RNA sequence: CCUGUCAAACUCCAAACUUACAGACGCUGUUUGACGCGGGGAUUCCGGUGCGCGGGGU
RNA sequence: AGUGCAAGAGCAAAAGAUGACUUGACAGUGUUCUUCCCAACGAGGAACGCUGACGCGAAAGCGUGGUCUAGCGAACCAAUU
RNA sequence: UUAGGCGGCCACAGCGGUGGGGUUGCCUCCCGUACCCAUCCCGAACACGGAAGAUAAGCCCACCAGCGUUCCAGGGAGUACUGGAGUGCGCGAGCCUCUGGGAAAUCCGGUUCGCCGCCACC
């Protein structure tokens, strides 16, 4: 029961919302894998007329790449209570977001007969804090 | 202009403001009179003015009749008397006037009117048993300023 | 089985109404026909309602009328018991009248004109501007009421 | 859901099991659909026709009933998939079915996939199905050579329940040989 | 009318009731009709192709062959006979 | 929550009614040949009134 | 929401967005409806075919321009293939 | 259908909720990247390979009506509106009688937590 209910790391997205590049170099070194550019939509008065154009970059980390990054990333942050999403996620910061979920998330991410995860199986802020806190750090 | 020009319902419903522009503002100052903080069910007596013929009453008559009615209530029951009158109709019908002979005759917007079918309540005042004769008088003055004949009917009042 | 009698003329009458009367074999004012009570026939008399007088007649009244106003498909020939006996599947007028009411046959089916060309109502009718319920002579009638008219138009 | 004006998708659309847009283009051929579907452990192949109250499966085949002809190997792989199609294709020929179009449902048209393997099997069984040879896996991979060479990188047996150590694509040959044989109780 | 186009005054007839919104079921777009069969004509708002002139909505014609996948349906406009080219999507069997 | 009103270019609803096709009855046609087809000759393309439904206009 | 532009209508594993490839905005010839309800009338328009040649796709299939309804022009003469 | 595949109708099927179900069976979640294939970055997905584990998701089974929806009874209502008729009433706008039809909102109590087809299968 507890096994197919205990949380895990879905993905860790490290992103840098610049606004106009040279930043790809640092992410590749800190994360381990290749980064990806970030475009934008709608024209903005802050010199953003060119709709589709580089503004930032991101890296989605999964499995080891995710943990091996969090081991040396979480200590650099001071996790708070409010910094937690309703779905049991949290973002701190160069933004570093951690997507947390239970053992059967694929059901909602697959193509064939996909279904939305029930509220009961959806992770809680509390259950998230606990799982994370139960791994080399403090809450609140 | 005479009410003879706009009293009958002889034209299509013309209310769509998204297609009509330059509609004159309503002369009707208030729709909620007396004590608008108290409830209608807090009164023993409920008297309404009922229109006997289906017609169109212009906002000019609506204001004048509503005025001559409530002004009497204020005079007899004071500016803060224990009563509350209501004008439940709103001037939705936009009226024109062909003011070039019959050529391009579609008239320009000159006003608004409220359509009321026979048997409907134009006014409905709620008062106490004592002030019942004053509200009947206010309505008597009110029906003298609208096109149709009217009935002053008591909905809640076995106190006679 | 109902007895239809045109009481209002063709002039100003709606064409689709006039056509129905003609489909019911009635082409003149005061002409009568015997119509079975079927769904199809019911729709027809409902359409003609305002220009006609109808209802179920008594066996007696039907016999009086048949004897006096019925005719062969062709000719002057009086339709009496002897006539009925020699040309119809019945023994006398009564036998015919019974089958008609019981809706077992039709005038045409027995070699008789579908129309009973009646005489104007003796003493006059109750008026063609109002229905029976209002004192007029139009629309559906009581068996006694229809008899009064038909007998009056002997 | 929300109100009267609300529009709820078709049942097989809520369930996310039928691509209706693809289904139409598919039915336009007039030929029966060779419904190719998969499971984590098995592979199924149906020959479906259109009907007044629903579809009509004239001939089907499942990887489970593959063992009924001498298959001691797993059932979620390439040799399995191909053979299932061949079996279905044969049963189809028996029922009078002569042609069909490949319906892969919500699966991807990836080159050398199992749904294409299923297709190659049915075609080999004698069924006329619109196909493209260079989208089908190379003969050896169909046999399951990619798995034998994977077991070559042993140290630990690929298969848990003992079927064999180094695996046998030769078994594929043995089963194909069996099905193509005229006798066989289909 | 103010204009004399094909879709003039077709606001109601060529519009789906909210719940019939979205793509229509394929079953009826593939239905097969035989010559001589009586078929009701009614454009499916959701289906763009294979339509007939809106003026003909409500007709009940007779299938008399086909042109490609679409059907050739014979109807009588007033007193004039006409042959209508129409796909199954906008047709229904009578009775 | 409560309370007061509306829509020719609004509609969760929704007639009467009009309309396609078919069957039935009715009426009609097979010497009065209907339905339909082909050909000759027109006149006509200032209309009006009542009633119902309108749109404009006091 | 978006879908070039009135208005009304269509569209969600798309008819929208992104990306990529591509030139069917192809040649020839028709059927039918429309233009002109019924009911004759041209140019124009559309739907639906066939023949030829192609593009894309695993394939069914889609492409006879833009989701649909506006964006159009006789004879004579000239230029052009 | 002791959990499957393809469907028809396309909410009576939606939304929300409760309870129950899986040793070599099923569907899954699940384990995992040599290959086929894959990510403008991630075996996440797609694709391929496979069973240590699990029934917690999904799924299948049983059930609840609070919202939404379908249908039914009674009430509203033969009211509103209306096809046909009238030397019926009204200064009139308009109304009425007869004849043939006949709502909507809403109230109340029921119904509805899908039905059906083909194939496969202890
Ligand atoms: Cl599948
Ligand atoms: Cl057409
Ligand atoms: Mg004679
Ligand atoms: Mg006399
Ligand atoms: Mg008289
Ligand atoms: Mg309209
Ligand atoms: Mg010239
Ligand atoms: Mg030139
Ligand atoms: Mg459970
Ligand atoms: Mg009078
Ligand atoms: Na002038
Ligand atoms: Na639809
Ligand atoms: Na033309
Ligand atoms: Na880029
Ligand atoms: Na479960
Ligand atoms: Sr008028
Ligand atoms: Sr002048
Ligand atoms: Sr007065
Ligand atoms: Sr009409
Ligand atoms: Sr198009
Ligand atoms: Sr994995
Ligand atoms: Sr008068
Ligand atoms: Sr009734």
């Amino acid at each position: 029961f507890h096994e197919m209910r205990e949380p895990r790391i879905e993905k860790v997205v490290v992103h840098m919302g610049i606004g106009h590049a040279n930043a790809e170099d640092i992410l590749g070194e800190i994360t381990g894998q290749m980064p990806v550019r970030t475009k934008a939509k709608r024209t903005v008065g802050e010199f953003d007329i060119r709709e589709g154009d580089p503004i930032g970059a991101k890296v989605t980390l999964r499995d080891e790449m995710a943990e091996e990054f969090l081991q040396t990333a979480l200590p650099l942050a001071e996790l708070a209570t409010s910094q937690f999403d309703d779905t049991g996620n949290f973002s701190f910061g160069l933004d570093v977001t951690v997507n947390l979920v239970r053992p059967g998330y694929r059901v909602a991410k697959r193509d064939k007969a996909s279904r939305s995860i029930p509220t009961k199986h959806r992770l809680n802020p509390a259950d998230a804090v606990a799982f994370i806190e139960s791994t080399y750090d403090v809450e609140v | 202009k005479p009410a003879s020009m706009y009293r009958d319902i002889d034209k299509p419903a013309y209310t769509r403001r998204e297609y009509i522009t330059g509609i004159p503002g309503s002369k009707i100052a208030q729709h909620k009179m007396g004590r608008k903080q108290k409830d209608a069910d807090d009164y023993p007596v409920q008297i309404s003015l009922i229109v006997e013929e289906t017609v169109q009453l212009r906002h000019g008559s609506l204001e004048a009749s509503r005025l001559s009615a409530n002004r009497h209530l204020i005079k007899e029951l004071g500016e803060e008397g224990d009563y509350k009158m209501t004008l439940r109709k709103f001037p939705h019908q936009v009226l024109r006037e062909n003011k070039d002979g019959m050529r391009a005759a579609f008239g320009k917007i000159v006003g608004t009117a409220a359509r009321v079918q026979a048997g409907e309540q134009l006014f409905t005042a709620y008062c106490n048993v004592e002030d019942a004769e004053h509200v009947k008088e206010a309505f008597r003055r009110a029906y003298n300023k609208i096109t149709p004949s009217c009935r002053i009917k008591v909905e809640r009042g076995e106190e006679l | 089985m109902h007895a239809l009698v045109q009481l209002r003329g063709e002039v100003n009458m709606h064409t689709d109404i006039q056509d129905t009367l003609e489909m019911l074999n009635i082409h003149h004012v005061n002409h009568c026909t015997l119509v079975p009570e079927t769904d199809a026939y019911r729709g027809m008399v409902a359409k003609v309602n305002d220009f006609v007088a109808f209802g179920e007649p008594s066996q007696e009244t039907l016999e009086t009328v048949l004897a006096t106003r019925a005719e062969p498909l062709e000719g002057d020939a009086d339709v009496d018991d002897e006539w009925v006996a020699e040309h119809t599947d019945y023994d006398d007028i009564s036998g015919l009248a019974f089958a008609l009411l019981s809706e077992e046959t039709t005038l045409r089916e027995q070699g008789l004109s579908p129309t009973l060309r009646l005489h104007p109502p003796r003493g006059g009718h109750d008026g063609v501007k109002h229905p029976v319920k209002e004192g007029g002579q139009l629309g559906k009638h009581d068996t006694e009421g229809i008899d009064d008219l038909l007998e009056a138009m002997r | 859901a929300t109100g009267p004006r609300y529009k709820v998708p078709m049942r097989r659309r809520r369930e996310a099991r039928t691509d209706y847009h693809q289904r139409l283009r598919l039915l336009k051929s007039g030929k029966p659909r060779l419904v190719a579907r998969k499971s984590n452990k098995h592979v199924r192949a149906q020959l479906v026709t259109l009907g007044p109250n629903g579809d009509d499966t004239l001939a089907s085949a499942h990887s489970s009933d593959l063992a009924e002809y001498g298959w001691e190997a797993p059932t979620g792989n390439m040799p399995s998939a191909y053979l299932t199609g061949l079996l279905a294709g044969l049963r189809a020929q028996e029922a009078g079915v002569e042609e069909a179009v490949l319906d892969i449902g919500l699966n991807s048209p990836t080159p050398g996939s199992k749904v294409f393997a299923i297709q190659e099997g049915a075609i080999d069984a004698g069924l006329d199905i619109p196909h493209n040879d260079d989208v089908l896996a190379d003969w050896q991979r169909t046999r399951g050579a990619h798995i034998a060479e994977y077991d070559e990188q042993l140290e630990e047996p690929l298969y848990s329940g003992d079927f064999d150590a180094a695996d046998l694509p030769e078994h594929f040959d043995e089963l194909r040989e069996t099905l193509l044989d005229g006798d066989i109780e289909l | 009318p103010s204009s004399n186009g094909p879709l003039e005054g077709t606001r109601g007839k060529l519009k789906n009731k909210p719940r019939d919104r979205g793509t229509s079921p394929p079953q009826r777009a593939v239905e097969e009709f035989d010559d001589g069969e009586k078929v009701h004509l009614k454009i499916d708002p959701s289906v763009p192709n294979g339509r007939f002139h809106p003026r003909f909505d409500g007709q009940t014609g007779t299938v008399e062959g086909k042109q490609g996948d679409a059907y050739k349906v014979d109807i009588v406009d007033g007193g004039k006979e006409k042959t209508i080219i129409v796909t199954a999507a906008h047709l229904r069997r009578q009775e």
